[PDB]
């Protein structure tokens, strides 16, 4: 499976940004899509996850008021694979939010650890400046 | 709360094991037209018995789930149990081992015959 | 007390069911009923008496009867498929009196082995098989089937003699039999037993009297769906048989002609000696005793009204006369000599008969059969086993009731033997609570 | 006794006879249909027993508790005062429900037995 | 190996191949074809019904409680298992086979009565 | 319009030795001229 993301762009403080995550080679609806942030002053941090199957999402308390996650309807390629995309929107950007943002694929369809980010996209840089 | 017939087909293999009885039941239940109906009835019987013939030979008859003494060969699949039971449908799994299905069946039959031979000998020694 | 579901197999539960039944026959000309195809019978048939079982029977709703009727027709039709089609036989006939007027001497152009040639044929026909052509000359005739159906010759090599047929049931199903000493075919039967097959039933075809059937054990049994409704047929089973003897005194000479490649037509060329009408003899003393006993039982349903028997009011020959197959010839006999009687509580009978070569036993439009003549004198004897009666309603006069023989529904003949049988499905599985709990690993 | 000879007897009395009852061109076509029909009915009952895990036994206890709504009768009222024919009418609307519960219990039992073996 | 490849082998040696023959017992003219298909099914089920009656269902080898009658054969186990084929063996007891089958059925009937208690 | 033609023929009867004259209307589509092309004689297609 493979994941790719929207390219890096510069934003003003308070601006919104939307990051796409196109996927292929696996069934989109079978796995959770995770979003994870890394910054130099914080290290890795979860922004929560969304299930394309039910539309349910679990947002981390830090991001509940600033992050919205949505998904596209999957388009099949083979009986066992499909294409589709997840999107994340961040509002009220601050300089503290600068860093690399990653899209990642859930680990299992069942069991205790289904949402773990087994596959990661390359990730892209978000920059904030006035 | 049942998913209905084949409702589990899209489920993971582990989840699907919950519904085996749904599929097991109705295998028998679900003039030009008259002959076609007769052929349909005979065919359904042959279909049902084909699988039962294998189970009786394997010693698995009367059971929905039957453990055996035949070791798994990594060449049939190198997947871990989590990769199989929690990440696959049975439809996907059958394709992965489609070339080995008959090989496995013969190994099960050989193991059953040796087991019964040994059980008899253990009783003869008593 | 914790009760648990327990599964039982082999449970004695049944429900009414419609099943496919197959024939069986004792090991043994070709027979029309194809009994050689049947499964050999068990040399010692099993029967199981069911104690404490009471069951509802209804001979009028018994689907074994309808299934048997289809079997009888299907066998009849298959037997005619290889036989000569006689399509060429339907041609203008020129007829004169023979050397009662029951017979005519007819001439016609019959076909031959070659399509280019025709051959004059003289033959005798029964008047019943012939319809005049209205040229009003009286000399030109046609066969009665010509305006209704193609006619097929029965093969001379195939016998119509009845052979008992045992109807047998597939495993998982069973036949219940009523053993009550007297049973009118409906309501509850106290003595019930189970059999895999029926007693052998002869495929006897008749229109007014039931012949060569089973006898009542002690008393005359009168059966009807509804006695009060005069439209319903009344079936009467006799305790003792009355012998009927039938003869065709004529010495027929049978001749044949090729009518095409692979085909031949059989006909009577002449009669040797005096021509005499066919007839049947019923012993008068036995018959009068029989009618009295029947009247005594009928009387119990009608409030002690005077019992009158009478001849059929009219309609088709197949209804108004008693028909049977004797020697392969098809007889029609006038029973007015048998049913003319009145009972107030306080030698032999000779019935005239006529013979047809063209028949339609199942009353089907578009079908007919030509029986070949059987050479020489034909004689047979049969037992009258029961009567088919109907009643004249529409009258409020309480002095008497009137009964007449016969009816149009052929299936009623089978009912007279099948009334005691019922087909049920056996359902071996069932569940009931017990204290027992299944043991499990650890 | 004989085949179905126990039918008028009580349900408890009948239990001894289950072993006995556990057993058991135109014409040729009908015989073919008769042969197929006999096979379908034999297998129909065996299919259920195999799923229930009751196969090979005339009497098979299960782990499904009795529901009083199916019947409020005591065991003495059922086993000694009724024929199987009468009983079949009383539970006619619940028979399929009971069958499904037996099947669900069998699958849970086998799943648990598998897990016990995995731990050994 | 192969279907009936063991037929000429000693009865003891042949037992190693029972599964080889146990499998493939299953698998106008339309009627003719159905009659053969039904026949194959009936023969398969006939044998399975006997095993169910004998309490041997689901087993390739099934021990019973019926004692061997020396009149059926006086041969030792070593003579039977290592010096005979199954084809020869069936001929020696061909006239006692139905008797043996009835005795097994009777023994199961007694066992069922005991299990009920 | 020639959608229909009124045709006459000697049809067979119940008796082999007798014939009947029959008049009938046929659709022209079911009718083919005799190759003699007299225009008065036709046969069924
Ligand atoms: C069709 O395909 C889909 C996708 O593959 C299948 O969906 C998968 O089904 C399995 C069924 O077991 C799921 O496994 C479980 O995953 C959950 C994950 O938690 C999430 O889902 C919950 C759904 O109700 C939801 O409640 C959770 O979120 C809420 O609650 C939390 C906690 O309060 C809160 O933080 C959130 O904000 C929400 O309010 C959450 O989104 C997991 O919890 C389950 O654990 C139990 O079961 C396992 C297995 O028995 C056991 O090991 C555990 O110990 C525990 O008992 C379980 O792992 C899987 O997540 C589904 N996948 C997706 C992508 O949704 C579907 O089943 C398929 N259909 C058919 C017909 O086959
Ligand atoms: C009610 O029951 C009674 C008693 O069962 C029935 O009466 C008996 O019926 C049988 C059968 O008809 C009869 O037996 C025959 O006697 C005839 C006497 O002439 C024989 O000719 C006849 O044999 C010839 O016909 C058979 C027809 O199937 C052939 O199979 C047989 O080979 C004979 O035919 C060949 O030989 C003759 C020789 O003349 C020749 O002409 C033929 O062309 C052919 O080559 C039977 O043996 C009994 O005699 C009857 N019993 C009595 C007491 O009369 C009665 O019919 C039943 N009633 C009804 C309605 O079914
Ligand atoms: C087998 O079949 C053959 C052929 O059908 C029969 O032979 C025929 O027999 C009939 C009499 O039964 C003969 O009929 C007579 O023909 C005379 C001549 O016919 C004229 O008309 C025809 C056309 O319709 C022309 O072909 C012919 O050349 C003549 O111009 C008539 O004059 C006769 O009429 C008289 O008798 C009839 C009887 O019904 C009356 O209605 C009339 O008013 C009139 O009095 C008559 O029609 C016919 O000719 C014979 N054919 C041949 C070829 O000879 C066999 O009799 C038959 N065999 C058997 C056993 O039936
Ligand atoms: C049915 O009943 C009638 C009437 O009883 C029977 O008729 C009788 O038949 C016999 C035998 O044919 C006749 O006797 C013989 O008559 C001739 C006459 O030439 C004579 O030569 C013989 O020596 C002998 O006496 C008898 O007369 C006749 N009776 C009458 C009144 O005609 C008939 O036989 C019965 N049918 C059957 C099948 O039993
Ligand atoms: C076809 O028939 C021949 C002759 O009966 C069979 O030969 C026998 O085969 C067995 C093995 O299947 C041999 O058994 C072994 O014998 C040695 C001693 O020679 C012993 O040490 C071993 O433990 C074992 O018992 C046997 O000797 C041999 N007999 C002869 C005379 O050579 C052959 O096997 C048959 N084939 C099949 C497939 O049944
Ligand atoms: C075949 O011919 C016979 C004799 O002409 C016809 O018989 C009469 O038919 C009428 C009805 O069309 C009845 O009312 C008469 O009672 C019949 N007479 C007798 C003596 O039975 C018969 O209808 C013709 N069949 C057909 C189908 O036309
Ligand atoms: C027709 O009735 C006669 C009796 O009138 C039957 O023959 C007698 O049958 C009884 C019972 O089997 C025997 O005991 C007598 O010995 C028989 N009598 C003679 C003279 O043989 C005869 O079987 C009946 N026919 C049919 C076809 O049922
Ligand atoms: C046959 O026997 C049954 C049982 O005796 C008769 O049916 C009953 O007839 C009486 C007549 O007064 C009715 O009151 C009952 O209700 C009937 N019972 C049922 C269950 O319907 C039947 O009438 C008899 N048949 C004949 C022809 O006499
Ligand atoms: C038996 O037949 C009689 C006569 O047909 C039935 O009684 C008649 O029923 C109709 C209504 O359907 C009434 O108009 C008549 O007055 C009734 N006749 C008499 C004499 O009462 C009777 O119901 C039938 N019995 C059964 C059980 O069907
Ligand atoms: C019917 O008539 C035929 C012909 O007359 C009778 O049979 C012939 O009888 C004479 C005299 O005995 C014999 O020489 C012939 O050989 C007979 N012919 C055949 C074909 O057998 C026949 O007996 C008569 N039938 C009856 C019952 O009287
Ligand atoms: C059955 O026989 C009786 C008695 O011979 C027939 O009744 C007679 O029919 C003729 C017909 O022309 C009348 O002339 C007589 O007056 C009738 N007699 C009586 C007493 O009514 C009856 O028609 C015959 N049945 C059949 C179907 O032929
Ligand atoms: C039998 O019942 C009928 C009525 O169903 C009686 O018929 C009447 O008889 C007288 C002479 O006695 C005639 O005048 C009438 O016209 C007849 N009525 C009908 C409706 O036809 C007959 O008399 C009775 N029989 C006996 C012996 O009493
Ligand atoms: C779960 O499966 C994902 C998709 O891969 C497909 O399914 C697996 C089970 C294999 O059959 C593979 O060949 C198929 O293409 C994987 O991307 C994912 O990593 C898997 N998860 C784990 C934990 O193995
Ligand atoms: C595993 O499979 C290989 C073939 O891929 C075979 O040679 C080997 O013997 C197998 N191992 C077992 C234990 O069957
Ligand atoms: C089965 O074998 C064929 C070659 O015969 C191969 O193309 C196919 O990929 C194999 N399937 C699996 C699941 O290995
Ligand atoms: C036959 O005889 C009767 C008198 O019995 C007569 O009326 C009739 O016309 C005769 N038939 C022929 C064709 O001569
Ligand atoms: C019928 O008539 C023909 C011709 O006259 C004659 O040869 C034949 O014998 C007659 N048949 C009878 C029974 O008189
Ligand atoms: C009918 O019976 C009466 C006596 O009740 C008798 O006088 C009359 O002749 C009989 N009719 C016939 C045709 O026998
Ligand atoms: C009996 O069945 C009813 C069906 O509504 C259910 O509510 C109840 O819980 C059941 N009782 C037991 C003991 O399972
Ligand atoms: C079962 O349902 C039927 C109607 O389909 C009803 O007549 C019968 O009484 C019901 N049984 C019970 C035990 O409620
Ligand atoms: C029918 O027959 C008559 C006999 O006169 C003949 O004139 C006419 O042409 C025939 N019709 C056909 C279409 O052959």
């Amino acid at each position: 499976g493979q994941l790719v993301q929207s390219g890096a762009e510069l934003k003003k403080p308070g601006a919104s940004v939307k990051i796409s995550c196109k996927t292929s080679g696996y069934r989109f609806n079978f796995y959770h899509i995770n979003w994870i942030r890394q910054t130099a002053g914080r290290g890795p941090e979860w922004m929560g996850w969304i299930s394309p199957y039910s539309g349910d999402k679990n947002l981390a308390p830090a991001f509940q008021d600033r992050v919205i996650m949505t998904t596209d309807t999957e388009v099949p390629v083979t009986s066992f694979t499909s294409t589709g995309a997840a999107y994340m929107e961040i509002r009220n950007l601050k300089f503290d939010d600068t860093g690399t943002y990653f899209c990642a694929k859930g680990l299992l369809r069942d069991g205790s650890s289904t949402w773990l980010p087994y596959l990661w996209g390359q990730g892209t840089l978000l920059t904030v400046s006035s | 709360v049942s998913l209905g017939f084949l409702g589990a087909a899209g489920s993971t293999m582990g989840a699907a094991s919950i519904t085996l009885t749904v599929q097991a039941r109705q295998l028998l239940s679900g003039t030009h037209w008259g002959i076609k109906q007769l052929q349909a009835r005979v065919l359904a019987v042959e279909h049902y018995l084909r699988d039962q013939q294998l189970l009786g030979i394997w010693g698995c008859s009367g059971k929905l789930i039957c453990c055996t003494n035949v070791p798994w060969n990594s060449s049939w699949s190198n997947k871990s149990l989590d990769e199989i039971w929690n990440n696959m449908t049975w439809l996907q799994w059958d394709k992965e081992i489609n070339n080995y299905t008959q090989l496995i069946y013969r190994l099960i039959e050989e193991s059953q015959n040796q087991q019964e031979k040994n059980e008899k000998e253990l009783l003869e020694l008593d | 007390e914790n009760l648990w579901v327990t599964v039982y197999y082999g449970v004695p539960v049944w429900r009414d069911a419609d099943t496919t039944l197959f024939c069986a026959s004792d090991a043994k000309k070709h027979n029309v009923w194809a009994t050689h195809a049947c499964v050999p019978t068990d040399p010692n048939p099993q029967e199981i008496h069911l104690d404490n079982v009471t069951e509802k029977f209804n001979m009028w709703k018994n689907n074994m009867v309808e299934q048997m009727h289809e079997d009888i027709i299907s066998l009849w039709d298959q037997s005619l498929k290889p036989c000569v089609k006689l399509t060429p036989l339907c041609v203008t006939l020129h007829c004169t009196n023979v050397t009662r007027e029951g017979l005519k001497n007819c001439s016609f152009n019959m076909t031959t082995e070659l399509r280019d040639k025709r051959q004059k044929v003289y033959s005798l026909f029964y008047r019943l098989d012939i319809v005049p052509i209205n040229e009003n000359q009286g000399s030109e005739y046609r066969l009665i089937n010509c305006n209704t159906s193609a006619i097929t010759q029965a093969c001379p090599k195939v016998s119509f003699e009845p052979i008992p047929i045992h109807y047998c049931t597939p495993a998982g199903f069973a036949i219940l039999k009523c053993k009550d000493e007297g049973f009118n075919g409906t309501g509850l039967c106290k003595n019930v037993s189970t059999v895999q097959c029926t007693h052998g039933i002869k495929p006897v075809v008749s229109t007014q009297l039931l012949l060569n059937g089973s006898l009542a054990e002690k008393n005359i049994i009168i059966r009807s769906e509804n006695i009060t409704n005069n439209a319903k047929i009344i079936i009467v089973q006799l305790v003792q048989p009355v012998t009927i003897k039938c003869i065709r005194p004529n010495n027929n000479t049978v001749k044949s002609i090729r009518i095409g490649p692979g085909q031949a037509f059989y006909y009577t060329g002449d009669i040797i000696g005096d021509i005499r009408q066919a007839h049947c003899n019923v012993t008068r003393s036995r018959w009068n005793k029989t009618l009295q006993e029947v009247a005594e039982k009928l009387r119990t349903y009608f409030g002690n009204k005077t019992i009158i028997f009478a001849q059929s009011s009219g309609g088709d020959l197949e209804i108004t006369t008693h028909s049977f197959n004797c020697g392969g010839e098809f007889f029609y006999c006038n029973t007015s000599g048998l049913f003319n009687s009145t009972w107030y509580v306080n030698d032999t009978i000779t019935l005239p008969c006529r013979i047809k070569q063209i028949i339609n036993m199942w009353q089907r439009a578009g079908q007919a059969m030509y029986a070949p003549p059987i050479p020489g004198v034909i004689k047979c004897e049969s037992n009258i086993t029961g009567l088919l009666l109907t009643r004249d309603g529409g009258k409020d006069n309480n002095v008497n009731e009137t009964f007449r023989p016969g009816g149009s529904d052929m299936r009623d003949n089978w009912r007279s033997e099948l009334y005691k049988y019922k087909v049920v499905e056996i359902e071996p599985l069932g569940v009931a609570p017990t204290r027992c709990k299944r043991r499990v690993v650890e």
